[PDB]
């Protein structure tokens, strides 16, 4: 029924869905990773320190594993409405510096407003955040200055570099409103060449194994 | 005098048609469905077909037997009959073998593995889950030595230790044995993760997954074991093939063991 | 754009030879192929065809077997490897360029030509008539005639008109007979129905002397018109 | 300082009088007494597969044949809609589109996104590949719509808050237009190319003129965030939708609401609205998993298209009015007709 | 700062005021004959023959 070149043009179009099959299934092995955060959370430099206007897009390669890492701080608009678009990202690095608290307009309780806002996200609910604290080396001396009474009213612990660390950190993790649904990992990068990529990688294979766990039936 | 055999005949023949029907609408949903059209879901294609073959050749032929014990069909089919069988029953233990192989591999290596998960890796599976499949059930096939047609009785007397305990070990022991290792490895690698209110759902869906293989076929294959090595009484033939159309069963328990338990097949089951 | 084939000289009849053509300028890696040889007094005549990633090849009727049409994306280059050759197959040949999708323009471009001289059911293309004279600013009518109707169910006519000035390569003027090639003049205009057809040219000009070719493209295997010369 | 505002609070009450004054009488009203249509039966004539990620925005080209949809695996595709061929499949630098267009003239393609740059690709190359021809970047916000004005020129809208004008050749935006409080998302061209119409979250749409470079009219009335707009076919009013799962419909002339569709088993938002040919029906997307069709004039629901699994996210008729494409999350796009 | 912007809304909303005025009515009226006039060319509005639709069965 079909014409001379309507054949053809069939043909071409199975070569075009051949083609985007092969890209999709390549792009499918490759890991998607959301990267938020302020800009002064050391965004810029520890992106800069693991590399092995709008969205800016990263691709590493360690032990073998595709990465795929998406920076959308510098997109200065309302979220709730494109956000959603990155419902199939594997996991979310949230960045924060734990020294921001002398600085009032306070980025502590934003951070916090905005760890509450994407951890709770209806499109996020399944997805893994990793918390990587930044700033540590000089949070070392900046507790010392100023206790953590200054940010946080409610502490009452020894103001130790130690204890003040996991303060920061169960309060951060408490946000979560779902604690079966999904985990948040928290570590300590900056100052580090190696560490942040080993603890992303052990993120993503645990990820990985939680989904096949869960298509399997045991989650 | 109708009733009795009756209600047994119609009993049997609703259980092989739901049986083919649950086969089949698993095909449809796993082939129509893109969202499963990934190469996880292959060896669980290959064990419908398997069972929906089960379901279309030998299942019915039991159900002719059991209500009527002349085999009014003749020898002609009686051979192709048990080949198809115990090509089948075989098939379908190597299939789930290979699907709890295919589950550890992905959860001991699932970022190595993954790459090498490919379609050709399921199909290459599936075809040596074949190849052994034929492999086994071929010294059955003694049968065709020293015939007993006269006596108007399909099933098979083998009489030879070694070959039966072979076409045994390597047919459902091994595949048990491999399986249970398996499920015990992925078990440990859950709880190693979790460390329990969703370590028992985890443990439940295991405890279903396994026991409805080990429920199915372990009493006939233990009983096909015992009285052909060296018990010199035999259990009633009734009683027998009770316990063969228990290890059938597992056709139908699979699909409402594996496939239930995914969001992806309970989603695309609503489309069917 | 540009097609460089290259294979020519002289063969005894039986030998071989392997003719090729080199891509460059565009996307041949997408782009179907098609060969059209040219005695050296008689019209056109379609030789093989291959698809978009060699997915599907053609040949014809009367020259099928004989040669074989292979293609390399890599290299961007063309071949046609060929043998038993006689002095029927004494011709030039030249490389075609084609895409096929609606709205496309297949036979857009063709090749310069190379030149092979041998030492010493199809759908048939009537033409009224092989030379008519033709003076500056006057207005030509060109009648073309199909064996068969020529309007696919679909709605669409397969007509392809095709000019070749005096030493140089054909290009293609109008394609479906109601769509106008790209880069051409617009003189031209396109008409016809069921197994009839005509091309109307306004207002005719200097670079408008030459021959035109009727072609048809409903089913293969493709053939090409006697040609219709237009002389000052 | 204060003498401002307060010129600026009588000004809107000025208006809010103005548009209270006119309203003599409701559309519902008039429009009680023409006989209903009745339920509409449509059928996934077309299920156009291929995607292999979620669909955000899609265009019909004036041939009323061949569409172009946009997914976020990075591929643009244009499809013909009676064979279901691929025509073509641009690979696109940035994965993020959300929303695309096809020319009027048929020979340009645009889509963007979260990149901030407004591509433009050539169907008609010489090169025989598609390929982008000048990459319209400038704006500080992601893209939300993008429409092709003429051949030559375009009109985008981005999330910041601003609508450009953007000149081909010349690769840079010849007028902007700003005075939305919040990001504009939807945006719609009239019949004469004369006005475009735009919708942010600011829960108000602005009318601008296209070449006096300047605002010209402006509506509130949603509750939440605006979404979907398109054009009425006579081009003198044009339907909005928002987040608030209501429908409205705002008329240029009468400049005031002049009818609000809504229901109350609907409470999820609106993504896509479009308008038939005759301007009867009124078709709009919803998050609920299908797509409802609304009665222009009575305001009542008369059919309902599903068959999508997920939020559709664009929908257009046909110049012709032949047949609606619908477009979801679910990477699958329908036909009806 | 806010001054330029309090100009600027305050200027645009004196500009908006000095427009076209109609009533309502006028503008239903138009949308109705507009809708009655093409109501015979809208394939989506009644059936098309299956010859005349393009989107014919497989
Ligand atoms: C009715 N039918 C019987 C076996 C089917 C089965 O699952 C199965 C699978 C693989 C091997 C095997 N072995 C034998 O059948 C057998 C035997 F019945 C006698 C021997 F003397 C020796 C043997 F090996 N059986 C299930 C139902």
């Amino acid at each position: 029924t079909l014409s001379a070149e309507d054949k053809a043009a069939v043909e071409r179009s199975k070569m075009i869905d051949r083609n985007l099959r092969e890209d999709g299934e390549k792009a499918a092995r490759e890991v998607k990773l959301l990267l938020l955060g302020a800009g002064e959370s050391g965004k810029n430099t520890i992106v800069k320190q693991m590399k092995i206007t709008g969205i800016v897009e990263t691709h590493f390669t360690f032990k073998d594993l595709h990465f795929k890492m998406f920076d959308v701080g510098a997109q200065r608009s309302e979220r709730k409405k494109w956000i959603h678009c990155f419902e199939g990202v594997t996991a979310i690095i949230f960045c924060v510096a734990l020294s921001d608290y002398d600085l009032v307009l306070n980025r502590m309780h934003a951070s916090m407003k905005l760890f509450d806002s994407i951890c709770n996200n209806k499109w996020f609910t399944d997805t893994s955040i990793i918390l990587f604290l930044n700033k540590k080396d000089l949070f070392e001396e900046k507790i010392k200055k100023s206790p953590l009474t200054i940010c946080y009213p409610e502490y009452a612990g020894s103001n130790t570099y130690e204890e003040a660390a996991a303060y920061i950190q169960c309060q951060f993790e408490d946000l979560n409103k779902r604690k079966d649904t999904k985990e948040i990992y928290t570590h300590f990068t900056c100052s580090t060449d190696t560490k942040n990529v080993q603890f992303v990688f052990d993120a993503v294979t645990d990820v990985i194994i939680k989904n096949n766990l869960k298509d399997c039936g045991l989650f | 005098r109708m009733p009795s055999k009756i209600l047994v005949s119609l009993t049997l023949s609703g259980l092989a048609l739901m049986t083919t029907t649950i086969n089949s609408l698993v095909i449809a949903a796993i082939i129509v469905t893109r969202k499963l059209h990934h190469p996880a879901n292959y060896l669980i294609c290959s064990l419908a077909v398997t069972d929906f073959l089960v379901a279309v050749l030998v299942m019915p032929f039991s159900i002719v037997y059991i209500v009527r014990e002349s085999w009014i069909m003749g020898q002609v089919v009686c051979d192709i009959w048990l080949s198809v069988d115990i090509t089948c029953c075989t098939c379908s233990i190597l299939h789930l073998s290979a699907i709890a192989l295919d589950r550890y591999r992905a959860i001991t290596d699932a970022v190595e593995y993954a790459r090498k998960r490919t379609p050709k890796h399921a199909g290459i599976m599936i075809t040596i889950v074949w190849i052994i499949s034929v492999f086994i059930s071929m010294p059955p096939l003694f049968w065709r030595h020293q015939g007993t047609s006269r006596d108007d009785e399909c099933i098979i007397k083998h009489d030879h230790i070694v070959s039966t305990i072979y076409s045994t070990f390597g047919a459902f022991y091994i595949p048990l044995a491999l399986i249970l290792i398996l499920y015990y490895k992925i078990y440990r690698a859950a709880k190693t993760l979790y460390h329990g209110t969703r370590e028992r759902k985890a443990a439940t869906t295991l405890g279903l997954i396994l026991g409805a293989f080990v429920i199915c076929w372990l009493p006939f294959f233990v009983k096909e074991l015992v009285v052909n090595v060296c018990d010199k009484c035999k259990i009633s033939e009734e009683m027998s093939n009770f316990l063969a159309w228990l290890g059938y069963l597992n056709s139908l328990i699979n699909p409402l063991i594996y496939t239930i338990f995914n969001e992806d097949f309970k989603k695309a089951f609503q489309k069917l | 754009v540009q097609l460089v084939e290259s294979g020519g000289g002289l063969v005894q009849p039986g030998g071989s030879r392997k003719l090729s053509c080199s891509a460059s300028g565009f996307a041949f890696s997408s782009f179907g192929m098609h060969w059209v040889r040219q005695a050296p007094e008689k019209g056109l005549e379609w030789v093989a065809y291959i698809s978009s990633g060699s997915g599907t090849i053609y040949y014809a009727d009367t020259v099928k077997g004989r040669f074989t049409i292979s293609r390399d994306d890599p290299k961007n280059t063309l071949f046609l490897q060929m043998t038993s050759l006689r002095s029927e197959d004494t011709a030039m040949y030249y490389c075609v360029r084609s895409i096929y999708y609606y709205g496309s323009s297949p036979f857009d471009f063709w090749g310069q030509g190379t030149t092979l001289t041998v030492s010493s059911s199809d759908i048939v293309m009537t033409q009224a008539t092989s030379s008519v004279p033709v003076t500056p600013g006057e207005s030509v009518s060109i009648s073309c005639r199909s064996s068969k109707s020529l309007l696919h169910s679909n709605g669409n006519t397969y007509l392809y008109w095709f000019l070749q000035r005096p030493g140089q390569s054909p290009q293609l003027l109008i394609y479906r007979m109601s769509n106008l090639a790209s880069g051409v003049p617009d003189r031209f205009s396109g008409s016809g129905s069921g197994t009839a057809f005509t091309l109307t040219i306004s207002r005719l000009e200097a670079e408008d002397v030459g021959v035109y070719y009727c072609m048809q493209h409903l089913e293969y295997p493709l053939t090409f018109g006697a040609g219709t010369k237009l002389e000052l | 300082l204060d003498q401002l505002r307060q010129e600026a609070e009588q000004l809107k009450n000025q208006i809010r009088d103005a548009r209270k004054a006119c309203a003599d009488a409701t559309l519902s009203q008039i429009t009680n007494n023409i006989d209903p249509v009745g339920r509409i039966q449509m059928r996934t004539r077309r299920t156009l597969r291929g995607h292999l990620a979620k669909i955000y925005a899609m265009h019909w080209g004036t041939d009323s044949r061949l569409l172009v949809s946009a997914s976020q695996d990075g591929k643009l595709i244009i499809w013909d809609s009676y064979t279901t061929n691929k025509v073509h499949a641009i690979p696109l630098r940035s994965s993020w589109v959300m929303t695309c267009a096809y020319a009027p003239s048929g020979n340009y393609v645009a889509c963007g996104g979260l990149d901030n740059i407004c591509s433009i690709y050539n169907l008609k190359t010489r090169e025989g590949n598609v390929r982008v021809s000048r990459e319209l970047a400038g704006h500080t916000g992601y893209l939300s719509c993008c429409r092709f004005l003429d051949d030559n020129q375009i009109v985008t809208s981005s999330g910041d808050t601003t609508c450009a004008l953007w000149d081909i050749e010349t690769g840079q935006q010849t007028t902007t237009f700003t005075g939305h409080t919040g990001d504009v998302m939807s945006l719609s061209l009239a019949p004469d190319t004369r006005l475009f119409v735009s919708g942010a979250c600011d829960a108000s749409a602005k009318l601008w003129d296209v070449r006096e470079g300047m605002c010209r009219q402006t509506f509130t009335g949603h509750e939440s965030d605006i979404n979907a707009i398109c054009f009425f076919p006579n081009g003198n009013a044009f339907a909005t939708g928002s987040d608030d799962a209501t429908c409205r419909l705002f008329d240029l002339r009468a400049d005031q609401e002049l009818m609000t569709y809504s229901h109350d088993n609907i409470i999820c938002g609106i993504t896509s609205v479009s308008f038939s040919k005759s301007g009867r029906l009124l078709l709009a997307g919803y998050d609920d998993f299908n797509c409802n069709v609304w009665d222009a004039l009575k305001a009542d629901r008369a059919g309902v298209l599903a068959g999508h699994d997920n939020r559709v996210s664009c929908l257009g008729v046909t110049d012709d009015g032949m047949a609606v494409a619908t477009g979801s999350w679910d990477s699958f796009l329908k036909i009806w007709n | 700062a806010s001054i330029a912007q309090a100009r600027k809304l305050v200027e645009q909303l004196k500009m908006e005021a000095n427009i076209d005025r109609i009533k309502v009515s006028k503008a239903a009226a138009d949308l109705m004959a507009y809708c009655e006039a093409h109501a015979k060319e809208d394939p989506l509005l009644t059936p098309v023959p299956a010859s005349e639709n393009p989107f014919r069965e497989k």
